[PDB]
């Protein structure tokens, strides 16, 4: 998703 | 079903770092537009202290983060406890204080191993004193000498007249409580942008 924000990484798995 | 960012956040530029700043001038950097995996640090597991305020931080590293900041610096052992919202000591008042609202995470590990050498090192100081308490987050790094006395000092250490910073002084011989410790903050706001991504 957006970038600029600090996805965790299973949140960045999410996305 | 398929992945976007491909930034990792440089979590290894702030914590392998060759030589942390002194708690005065505690370093500050920006963290963004990146994934980051917490499990790692605390699988790390070597952190003394690994607490964190608003968020459980076994529950960290599934959820989304902005304007991430990471802040490090060196203090003394004893002095571990100062790093947390509210607290009142010869750090948090004059060197660095966590707002009450606080919602980041503290990290902290001994160093007794590379900040510290026979004879001690006396590069890391602490601001011992100050005219007025220091703002959440505020960074002050003033050298201005206290001149309560007859003559000015004219930018002169000596008698009459008080230098503000205190060298550490640590030696690898030091009690545990003197001993360094490095220690990392992260400040950090809680996003929900996404509802499906940070539900
Ligand atoms: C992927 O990230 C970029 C930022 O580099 C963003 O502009 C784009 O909208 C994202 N992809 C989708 C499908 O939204």
């Amino acid at each position: 998703x957006k970038a600029g924000v600090v996805y965790g990484y299973n949140a960045w798995i999410r996305c | 079903r398929f992945p976007n960012i491909t930034n990792l956040c440089p979590f290894g530029e702030v914590f392998n770092a060759t030589r942390f700043a002194s708690v005065y001038a505690w370093n500050r950097k920006r963290i963004s537009n990146c994934v980051a995996d917490y499990s790692v640090l605390y699988n790390s597991a070597s952190f003394s202290t690994f607490k964190c305020y608003g968020v459980s931080p076994t529950k960290l590293n599934d959820l989304c983060f902005t304007n991430v900041y990471a802040d490090s610096f060196v203090i003394r052992g004893d002095e571990v406890r100062q790093i947390a919202p509210g607290q009142t000591g010869k750090i948090a008042d004059y060197n660095y204080k966590l707002p009450d609202d606080f919602t980041g995470c503290v990290i902290a590990w001994n160093s007794n191993n590379l900040d510290s050498k026979v004879g001690g090192n006396y590069n890391y100081l602490y601001r011992l004193f100050r005219k007025s308490n220091l703002k959440p987050f505020e960074r002050d790094i003033s050298t201005e000498i206290y001149q309560a006395g007859s003559t000015p000092c004219n930018g002169v250490e000596g008698f009459n007249c008080y230098f503000p910073l205190q060298s550490y002084g640590f030696q690898p011989t030091n009690g545990v409580g003197y001993q360094p410790y490095r220690v990392v903050v992260l400040s950090f706001e809680l996003l929900h942008a996404p509802a499906t991504v940070c539900g």
